[PDB]
């Protein structure tokens, strides 16, 4: 079938990058292995993993010449792996996120910025894509090549995508605090973010598990009462949170505070956890890949996860 | 606009 015919080309392909010939000449042994490149690519261009390996063995054989010496057939292997992005994207994968992302990293690697930014925004200016993830790439290359204030206007225009889905203000909200050790803009960004995504697991977890982390003990519980008793997560979608915050309350609490807790839990979800006190009670001792029983008592508990 | 972006940071 097709993933025949990809293993035989790419072996074909790596027969000729062995340089069966033993020519000294790296450009000759590169324009043999491109051509294999290219017959393959004729029939298997809806394969992204193609086009990136050829793009990064032309680098590769770029580099090498830079090595020698050779700055001019440098220049030109540089310049054709940039081709070989642009045609990727071009015909048949024009939507496919991986290759653009590639394709901006080669050109952020070559210093040509403005290359980038027309990469991403060509990627953005699709309508039928979800630009989230391009969103939070997009940030990283502004944050770490141009600095925070670019940063922070990719992360603008993000909120301004209606397209765009929660995780950005994570992001943004995370490289705040990672890069510039700034926790009250963090903060801010979490709390917008709540604001807008309040009814959203993921997210409230995502903020949940960064304040936890600052370690101090006022703020995690007023957060967690925040979320599970006003707010719009529903109650049928909580149970992540009671479990994060059982598990907050074992930490620092004593046994008072995480049978309150586990009180409050089951009063959420008496339906659900009809009999199944003892199956819960397990996860008030599990550590890690420690648990308070075998795999068969655990079955026969009605334990799950 | 220039006020969330102000409240922010």
């Amino acid at each position: 079938q097709e993933a025949q015919q990809v293993d035989m080309w790419k072996k074909y392909i790596q027969w000729e990058k062995s340089n069966p010939l033993r020519t000294e000449d790296q450009t000759l042994i590169t324009k043999r292995v491109m051509f294999a490149y290219e017959q393959c690519l004729l029939v298997l261009g809806h394969h992204p993993d193609i086009w990136y390996e050829a793009a990064q063995y032309l680098e590769q054989s770029s580099k090498l010449l830079a090595e020698k010496g050779d700055m001019n057939n440098a220049k030109l292997f540089s310049d054709e792996a940039a081709n070989i992005y642009e045609r990727a994207i071009s015909t048949l994968l024009k939507k496919n996120m991986l290759l653009y992302f590639a394709y901006a990293d080669y050109e952020e690697s070559r210093m040509k910025y403005e290359k980038v930014h027309s990469i991403y925004n060509r990627l953005l200016a699709i309508e039928d894509i979800d630009p989230t993830l391009v969103y939070i790439q997009y940030m990283k290359f502004a944050r770490r090549a141009e600095g925070i204030k670019s940063g922070r206007m990719i992360f603008k225009k993000a909120r301004e995508d209606t397209r765009t889905r929660h995780h950005v203000y994570v992001t943004a909200a995370l490289m705040e605090y990672y890069c510039s050790k700034d926790k009250s803009v963090a903060f801010k960004i979490f709390e917008l973010g709540l604001k807008k995504y309040g009814d959203i697991p993921e997210y409230v977890l995502a903020y949940i598990d960064y304040l936890s982390h600052l370690n101090e003990d006022n703020n995690t519980r007023v957060l967690f009462e925040r979320v599970l008793t006003s707010g719009s997560l529903p109650p049928e979608k909580s149970g992540e949170i009671w479990a994060r915050f059982l598990a907050f309350e074992s930490n620092i609490g004593d046994l008072a505070s995480i049978l309150k807790v586990e009180k409050r839990r089951f009063t959420a979800f008496k339906e659900e956890y009809e009999g199944k006190e003892t199956a819960l009670l397990v996860d008030r001792y599990k550590f890690m890949d420690l648990y308070p029983c075998s795999a068969s008592e655990l079955k026969a508990l009605g334990y799950k996860d | 606009g220039d006020e969330e972006e102000e409240w922010l940071y």
